[PDB]
Protein backbone atom coordinates (compact mmCIF):
# COMPACT_ATOMS: atom_id res chain seq x y z
CA UNK A 1 0.00 0.00 0.00
CA UNK A 2 2.32 2.75 -0.80
CA UNK A 3 1.36 3.22 -4.39
CA UNK A 4 -1.89 2.69 -3.49
CA UNK A 5 -2.24 6.56 -4.07
CA UNK A 6 0.69 7.85 -5.65
CA UNK A 7 0.23 5.18 -8.75
CA UNK A 8 -3.89 6.44 -9.03
CA UNK A 9 -4.29 10.19 -8.25
CA UNK A 10 -0.90 12.03 -7.36
CA UNK A 11 2.23 12.48 -4.56
CA UNK A 12 4.41 15.42 -3.12
CA UNK A 13 8.15 14.46 -4.02
CA UNK A 14 8.81 15.21 -0.50
CA UNK A 15 6.62 12.27 0.51
CA UNK A 16 7.98 9.99 -1.70
CA UNK A 17 10.86 10.57 0.88
CA UNK A 18 8.38 8.44 3.31
CA UNK A 19 9.75 5.17 1.16
CA UNK A 20 13.42 5.55 1.98
CA UNK A 21 13.60 4.51 5.20
CA UNK B 1 8.96 15.37 -9.94
CA UNK B 2 5.64 17.27 -11.01
CA UNK B 3 1.58 16.16 -10.22
CA UNK B 4 1.26 13.26 -12.39
CA UNK B 5 0.28 9.63 -12.04
CA UNK B 6 3.76 6.94 -11.96
CA UNK B 7 3.90 3.57 -11.16
CA UNK B 8 7.08 0.71 -11.75
CA UNK B 9 10.25 1.99 -12.25
CA UNK B 10 8.66 5.71 -12.00
CA UNK B 11 8.24 4.90 -8.45
CA UNK B 12 11.45 4.94 -8.00
CA UNK B 13 12.52 7.50 -10.74
CA UNK B 14 10.59 9.64 -8.35
CA UNK B 15 12.47 8.19 -5.29
CA UNK B 16 15.57 6.98 -7.13
CA UNK B 17 16.95 10.79 -7.23
CA UNK B 18 14.86 12.33 -4.28
CA UNK B 19 16.48 9.63 -1.28
CA UNK B 20 19.72 8.80 -3.79
CA UNK B 21 22.55 7.84 -1.51
CA UNK B 22 20.09 7.68 1.16
CA UNK B 23 19.04 3.63 1.06
CA UNK B 24 16.19 2.93 -0.93
CA UNK B 25 15.00 -0.38 -2.07
CA UNK B 26 11.32 -0.69 -0.56
CA UNK B 27 10.02 -3.03 -3.70
CA UNK B 28 11.54 -5.49 -5.57
CA UNK B 29 9.12 -6.78 -8.62
CA UNK B 30 11.36 -9.51 -9.40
Amino acid sequence: GIVEQCCTSICSLYQLENYCN
Amino acid sequence: FVNQHLCGSDLVEALYLVCGERGAFYTKPT
